[PDB]
């Protein structure tokens, strides 16, 4: 019997069984509705600090493998499901879920009721939790640890997670056949463009050079001028843990960014930025969107698209400046999804184009993008 | 779960292929797959409580059987697993003769253990923190109850005892993320409970037939959908228990309150226990819940209509010839034979031809 | 391993019990548990080359025939026990029927599933790094071949081709803590040869019989004791190859040097090898090495005494008839039939009553 | 596949599987001849910096137990063993040997040639060496370690495992039907013994505690002052790794002892520490002795007694001051076994009179031990 407990801020405790790491875990608490695609949201850099808990009751069916992984990482601060599967069985699976947490020493527990949880993050709204797995979890101790948690409200979570140094990335999508294929040549990528690393996720960059782009990685908190420099075909601001507030760098560089001509385009964190540096604000929500099955009308088509969500901060469309046209927007709720500088090559999207896990709907995103690049060396 | 009928076609081939040979289906809901395929299995309406043996322990030739059952599948394939595990044979050979994912076997073997566990430390074993164990499995009670030699109401009565009882979770289309005035629910050993009964009206119960199946069809279940329609309408708060995936009675449009469940002694006490309805109707849905009026009165179940015992007054076969008489009314000549040269005799008496009834 | 010889006493009861019912046993030795069962198994003078089957895959009721030869263990046991690996037993369902420790179980297991990727990669799939795990299991070549349905000359062809050949250990009573100037060997796939034969002198090799039974008894190891005292009294260098436990042929003292060895080909083969002899007594250990005589020959090993030929010439029904017939000397009238009908006829010619020969 | 690689001084290389920690390991390499006890002899703090090769090809069959642990954790170096089966098969074993070993992060190398390493250790006496265990197990680093290892001799290591503050031991041994005992009161035991900690097998202490003995177990360099003050109804001194010579501190306080009348007794590196204070010489020996079958007469007696042995060094009987007598002798090589001072309360054996493992055979040498004590107490 090894034992596991979860103790929210509130007090409200879930006693489990530990199938991770021995000890402590604390963060905030989400729920993400995705019956698919566990590993890859472990691995997604968003989730730092955060403590996930899967919908789906069993966790773990397929095991594991490192073409799911999003990062070099699991970035998640804990993992929270009902039931972990006695096997692994699939044809891709290079390591179980129990010894792959342990491995990755993330501190997990099972057996709980994560559909109580659910309608409690859901009603109450997000939770700062703490994680005890060992012989004797201390409840009290827990809910300590949880209750001092400081909160991601106002944590700039993406100078954590960026890289050290610069680097190049001309490494395509995976495919059955083919699996991850070879890194491309840079001189057989057409574009370069330029990436800012707020904790991006590998698909978004394999997306990329798919279409064409050879990349450059940069630091979060590079400058705009040390960019520019390189004579980027485009920049692009990928996603990113914590709140997009905070991110005084980012912003500032990206409206050095929006005084050029230079094709600008953002996804999560990075919309949010793109926002901020448009003269928009920015909110948390009190639960957010985690789950691949989010309906988000693009406006101007007035068509629908099923959508990876990974985010817990929003865009105020209330606040928009008149150069920030609204795109897209949740069928769900409502919120904010996408934008369009009306008098600049920038625009940027909410959820994830990228998916991984999740539907590839809004893949087309990307090809908006291009076709900004495209013109922008037309010129 | 699909449902079958070949008991009523002595001649066919019993064998499954790609032509469909089924009556019917049963559907499960469970808070994982174990806990969900047995509820299926307790809600087929075959006389399975589970995953109940088809061949003995001490049968020398039983590996044969459940070799040739498991590699040319039949309607009693998924019974024939759980004896491959009892007998000994591995995840990996039932693979090679199933195909089914070890990923699905994995789990019945598990069960199977905990099986064996039970049925050796007997009901002296079931402990709260074990009981709760084998329920959030899945586990009846009516299975746990031959595995420990006790009648299944022991085994109810101890989860009384230890408080050990089903909580009500909610369909919603959305895992959670939206909420629901819905009241399409499960049955699960979980935390939290979301039936939150109303104290407010007068409820009304309509039990279901389960599985169709030949001569359970779903002439009961447009009956059983009359009931709700007519009730509900007369105002009482209704109430639907049926596992059908097929009919318009498991359609959450058709009830104030749906619980997708197994109609079962078992499952339905424990909607009572927190419903506490006004009363409950029986006699619609076919053999299924008429079977269970007996035992839900005694249970102090509020059946209405035709009293169970009227109804066995009919059912039996002597109750009624007595009825009959009483009524002088006119019946075929009839007779209770034990042995042959009895029936022979008895035959001589009644007269040619004979309907023979066991 | 023990040896048995029930198919000389037709009515008797065949089963294992408290009563010995062996005529006799092969002992082995290897560096690993797997590598000393399968040599003990080639070495058992039954036709085995080491957990060959004894039903079919495709046998509908080959797991009641496993089923009861595991549960009541007979002389065949050993490899039924594989055979219910092959047919999908687990090893926790064998151990429950044999009570044999899982200890051992698990390594016969890990053999059959080796056999199975044998059987997948043929021929081909033995590259030099495979092969040689193989051998370090004990496998013979002739097991190999089988698997991969090759000649078993075509595996040692393969090993000498990859220089794959065994090295010798000795018996040492201490774990080799302390030397030994006794030459008491045994083979095993491994690293450091302790052989290290003598160049000097004119060397005798000496083939036992193996495990006794009816008709293969002491009187054949006596001979072959004797020759060694002999021509070791006589200057030569006695090499004993044998693996009876129970005889003086395998007492250190008896030889100059000792190969505690299965007596096969294969293993003989490789002995010779190292230690290239002057001569080798096939004519003394009975049936077993009689039996490889040939092929020793043929394998380029320098047999002395009466020629493999001329025992054939012997044995052959046919060879041997027509030499009778040559130095004109009297011999039971004989025929040689095919078909039933062409016996009775033939029957008439020879006359009654009849010695029938398989 | 996981690779190991063993490496000695003379360059001699064994390729093989690794069986425990990923790592590399150094130190003197030794061959012990027991067939059973490996968890025993892992945990023996004698083994310390040294590399056990196991000659019995079957190592791990019983899987392994808390029982079984000689000592608070594996002392030995790294682990050399032919074959590690596939399954442990004792209704005792707790946790599988491969399992055991990563947990106390030990490099251990399976599947090599131990008769030939031990013949070779044999032959050319013992040898520095250093397992590595890992993707690419780099043998000229192997070797280089192996050749840089200072090596045993001269070596104290005494004071390396001994117990930083003194502490009190009460416990019995074990047994098939209660397993290990509670320990039991001080008012249950009626001599105190004052033993000191050069690496002390738990054995030792609870067969003393099982004669009567409650025990304070004291550190390697404690003085002969401190003792005293604590009237001993006798004085014990352990079994221990490296060389006894360098251990001036003990040899001195024992030296004290020798002027009073308190009974002392010497097992193992205590046998050779008592020698030394009484003027004798300690050599380090070709291979020295470690295995459970290792005869050894009692001169005095004309008996055998089958032991356990586990020593590097030993005590040159040609140099034995007179007041030494020769009680053991080892009837494998002739070498000193046993001594007993013919002026003084004080004794040792070179062997290990506990054996865990190993032959009962010579646990009367406690009792000898016992007598002295009673007679002292007499007194
Ligand atoms: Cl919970
Ligand atoms: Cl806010
Ligand atoms: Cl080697
Ligand atoms: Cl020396
Ligand atoms: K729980
Ligand atoms: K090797």
């Amino acid at each position: 019997i090894k034992s596991a407990l979860l103790v929210l801020e509130d007090g409200t405790q879930f006693h489990g069984r530990a199938i991770g790491a021995t000890g402590s875990a604390v963060g905030e608490v989400v729920f993400n509705t995705s019956m698919t695609g566990y590993q890859e949201i472990l691995t997604d850099p968003s989730y730092s600090r955060q403590i996930v808990t899967l919908t789906y009751p069993h966790i773990g069916n397929v095991g594991t493998n490192d073409a799911d992984e999003e990062s070099s990482q699991v970035h998640a601060q804990g993992l929270v499901i009902r039931d972990l599967p006695l096997i692994a069985s699939n044809f891709r699976n290079t390591e179980d879920l129990s010894s792959y947490l342990k491995r990755h020493n993330i501190v997990a527990i099972a057996d709980i009721d994560t559909r109580k949880l659910t309608r409690l993050l859901r009603e109450k709204g997000a939770q700062n939790g703490c994680i005890i797995a060992g012989d004797n979890p201390d409840a009290a101790l827990a809910l300590e640890k949880a209750r001092a948690f400081p909160g991601l409200n106002g944590m700039d979570l993406a100078k954590e997670v960026t890289t050290a140094e610069a680097y190049s990335w001309t490494q395509g999508s995976w495919t059955l056949t083919g699996g991850l294929p070879e890194a491309k040549k840079e001189d057989e990528l057409p574009f370069h463009v330029v990436a800012y690393d707020f904790g991006a996720k590998r698909n978004i960059l394999r997306m990329l050079v798919d279409r064409g782009c050879r990349l450059t990685i940069v630091p979060a908190q590079t400058s705009a001028e040390d960019v520019l420099k390189m004579n980027p075909d485009g920049i692009f601001l990928s996603n990113g843990p914590g709140d997009p507030a905070p991110c005084d760098y980012a912003i500032t560089a990206i409206q050095k960014f929006l005084e050029t001509d230079i094709p600008v385009f953002g996804i999560c964190l990075g919309h949010q930025l793109l926002a901020l540096a448009s003269g928009a604000k920015t909110v948390k929500m009190k639960f957010g969107h985690h789950g691949g099955n989010h309906p988000v009308k693009d406006v101007e088509k007035n068509v629908v698209m099923i959508t990876a969500q990974n985010h817990g901060f929003a865009v105020d469309e209330a606040t928009l400046p008149a150069n920030l046209r609204v795109t897209h927007k949740s069928l769900f709720d409502g919120t904010l999804q996408g934008i369009h500088r009306t008098d600049k090559p920038a625009f940027s999207f909410q959820g994830h184009p990228e998916a991984s896990p999740g539907p590839h709907d809004a893949a087309p995103l990307f090809d908006h993008f291009i076709e900004l690049i495209e013109q922008y060396r037309k010129t | 779960i699909p449902r079958f009928n070949f008991e009523k076609f002595a001649g066919a081939n019993d064998r499954l292929t790609t032509q469909m040979k089924s009556v019917g289906e049963v559907m499960a809901i469970g808070r994982t797959q174990q806990e969900s395929l047995q509820k299926a299995l307790r809600g087929l309406e075959v006389g399975a409580t589970g995953f109940d043996p088809k061949v003995s322990l001490d049968d020398p030739e039983a590996l044969t059987k459940i070799r040739r059952e498991l590699k040319d599948a039949g309607a009693d394939r998924i019974w024939y697993i759980a004896d491959a595990f009892r007998a000994g044979l591995s995840v990996d050979g039932v693979f090679n003769l199933t195909n089914i994912d070890r990923w699905f076997l994995v789990q019945i073997e598990e069960l199977v253990r905990l099986e064996e566990k039970v049925a050796e430390v007997g009901i002296t074993g079931l402990n709260a923190d074990f009981l709760r164990q084998l329920k959030r499995k899945g586990f009846a009670d009516a299975r746990l109850a031959k595995l420990a030699g006790v009648r299944e109401a022991e085994i109810r009565k101890l989860r009384d005892q230890y408080d050990l009882h089903p909580v009500y979770k909610r369909v919603d289309t959305c895992a959670a993320e939206f909420a629901t005035d819905t009241a399409y629910m499960y049955s699960t050993y979980e935390e939290e409970c979301e039936a939150n009964p109303s104290t407010d009206r007068e409820k009304i119960m309509v039990l279901g037939g389960g599985p169709n199946r030949i001569g359970q069809g779903i002439e009961f279940d447009y009956c059983c959908v009359h009931a709700s329609l007519a009730l509900r309408e007369d105002g009482y708060e209704t109430i639907m228990v049926n596992c059908n995936p097929e009919t318009v009675s498991t359609d959450y449009d058709t009830s104030d309150r749906l619980y997708f469940e197994p109609v079962t002694l078992e499952d339905v006490l424990e909607i009572v226990r927190i419903e506490k309805p006004k009363g409950v109707i029986v006699q619609y849905g076919g053999q299924t819940p008429l079977k269970l009026a007996r035992a839900l009165e005694a249970a102090g179940v509020p059946v209405i209509g035709t009293s169970p015992d009227a109804i066995d007054r009919a059912e039996d076969r002597e109750r009624f010839q007595h009825a009959v008489e009483r009524l002088k009314l006119k019946q075929p000549a009839n007779a209770t034979v034990t042995a042959i040269e009895m029936a022979v005799e008895k035959a001589k008496e009644i007269g040619y031809p004979l309907v023979v009834r066991p």
